[PDB]
């Protein structure tokens, strides 16, 4: 029965950055969360722990941005220089996400 | 780089020219005051619109 | 001073954005718009000096109006109850004889009020004073649901208040709340609200006491810098619940009420003061006094009257039932906790 | 407005590249090719028993 519930789900998209792992560096596959009284009971019988301390990533995540980079600039006086500084201001603003 | 490109051609391009179209000023404000009949319309048997 | 909690550290001493918004105005720029393109003491005083000056350099916190009023120990006794029980204004008890002789309906004693007013006089003296609200529960005691608590409540005033025979004084007093319904004119013509305890003055056969009129309770500074806190104190005979007896559970702020309960009947005529909380607006209530008390309207012109007495802040209200001590007395006291006193009117019968 | 990003912690798996050489099941056939077998007309194969 164990092993139906192990197989019933396809794997997903998703391949992260980091995996968790054993000891040996085993990747691990996935969790089962029970009761504590169910949790017992199986590792007599039914299982074997096969390792102790296993490793785990440790930072979180973070997101690259390419957005919708939008201008309000204020102005004094308007010239071509005043006006390109807006062509200017966007290369200056696109600059600063890379 | 490629739209600072862009932005090097419009900095760096012809701006402007000299011509003729006659400007009248009305109240406060320039205008263009523009015919089209001949340099448009003229010996073609498109109406003016 | 600064410690390193910060963001609720600063949060507290009264923030980011009123930095930032005085950085746009005042810290930038010349814009606003701009042209175009001697060996214990001193140092101990000199230090409070300096404090006021600590008072000086600085200096939410919520307002207040806190009245006071010259008061005589007849009735109440703002040294036996503690601080934060309910007080109650009067008017002046000469109107009492001559409204009673046009409010009365005929065939009635109008002459019993201006009696049995004038036994009190010299009952307590054995001037428009105080009435406080523990005082008051003992006094219209032989009315209620719970009779025992209601005599709890009698348990310590015989003891604790200041005067001779303060069980003549309650006796006399519950005499002239049956004559105040028998000649028509109800308690509630007289009794007005006067804000919550917090501090009283002793002096020789009267008291200043002080109250808050209008505002929160629990942040007065008392006036002992250990402890500037006083609970909220009603005896268990008057609080009544609405959230429980029309199964009104949910979370929200929680009103309270006085509510005064009529029974006009041949000298037998009954007087029930009650606090009532509810979540309920004023004007969705007088239909939950007709689900409640149909039994006072058969025996009598309403028989209710009613009015605001605060508000509690809070999403889900926390009220205790306890029994503290008044002396060395006993009594199941339901404590309520963070209320803010809004007075209001009464509401009419005739 | 509109927003975007992309992950730097998951990565996806688009293929599954199934080869038939992987496969337990290519002992049962001979996988001869051709390059040429659409000009092929009716091909014989002989057996001396």
């Amino acid at each position: 029965w164990l092993v139906d519930l192990t197989t019933a789900t396809q794997p997903s998209v998703a391949v992260p950055r980091l995996t968790h792992a054993d000891t040996r560096g085993r990747p691990v596959d996935g969790v089962l969360v029970t009761t504590a009284a169910i949790k017992q009971r199986l590792l007599q019988s039914f299982l074997k722990v096969e390792d102790t301390e296993a490793d785990v990533p440790v930072t979180y995540g973070e997101m690259v941005l390419n957005g919708a980079n939008l201008v309000t600039a204020l102005v004094m006086g308007k010239a071509v220089r005043s006006l390109d500084d807006v062509g200017r201001h966007l290369l200056e603003m696109q600059e600063e996400q890379l | 780089e490629a739209n600072r490109e862009t932005l090097d051609e419009l900095e760096s391009a012809p701006q402007t020219t000299r011509v003729r179209a006659d400007l009248v000023a009305i109240g406060d404000r320039l205008v263009f005051l523009e015919a089209l009949e001949k340099r448009i319309y003229a010996a073609t048997n498109v109406p003016y619109p | 001073t600064k410690p390193l909690p910060t963001a609720p550290m600063a949060w507290a001493e009264s923030s980011p954005r009123e930095l930032a918004g005085h950085a746009p105005l005042r810290r930038v720029l010349r814009p606003p718009i701009a042209r175009r393109d001697t060996r214990a003491t001193r140092d101990d005083t000199e230090q409070a000096v300096d404090k006021i000056l600590r008072g000086a350099r600085r200096a939410g916190a919520p307002r207040y109006h806190l009245t006071r009023q010259v008061t005589l120990t007849d009735l109440c006794q703002p040294n036996a109850e503690r601080a934060g029980a309910l007080l109650l204004a009067l008017r002046h008890p000469t109107d009492l004889p001559h409204l009673a002789r046009h409010r009365a309906p005929p065939g009635r004693q109008t002459e019993r009020l201006a009696e049995a007013w004038g036994q009190l006089l010299e009952a307590s003296a054995l001037r428009a004073g105080l009435v406080s609200f523990n005082f008051l529960v003992a006094a219209c005691a032989a009315a209620y649901d719970a009779r025992d608590a209601a005599e709890a409540v009698r348990a310590h005033i015989t003891t604790n208040y200041g005067g001779t025979r303060a069980g003549a004084r309650l006796d006399r007093f519950s005499e002239c709340l049956r004559a105040m319904v028998h000649t028509h004119v109800f308690p509630h013509e007289v009794m007005r609200f006067f804000g919550g305890l917090v501090s009283w003055v002793t002096q020789d056969e009267l008291a200043s006491v002080t109250a808050v009129c209008s505002g929160p309770q629990e942040a007065t500074h008392t006036g002992h810098p250990g402890r500037p806190r006083s609970a909220v104190t009603i005896p268990a005979c008057a609080f009544v619940d609405l959230d429980a007896e029309l199964c009104l559970g949910g979370p929200g702020a929680a009103f309270l009420y006085l509510v005064f309960t009529y029974r006009q009947c041949r000298d037998q005529e009954l007087c029930c003061v009650y606090v009532v909380k509810s979540q309920l607006p004023p004007r969705g209530l007088e239909a939950a006094l007709e689900r409640l008390f149909g039994r006072l309207r058969i025996t009598n012109c309403t028989y209710a009257a009613f009015a605001e007495l605060g508000v509690m802040p809070d999403d889900s209200p926390r009220c205790l039932h306890r029994t503290e001590r008044f002396g060395a007395v006993g009594v199941p006291v339901v404590i309520l906790e963070g209320v803010v006193w809004r007075p209001g009117g009464w509401r009419a019968c005739a | 407005d509109v927003e975007f990003d992309a992950l730097l912690g998951s990565y996806c798996n688009t293929l599954s590249l199934v080869r038939f050489l992987e496969l337990g099941l290519s002992v049962a056939c001979v996988c001869t090719k051709f390059p040429e077998l659409a000009y092929m007309n009716e091909g014989r194969v002989q057996f001396e028993v």
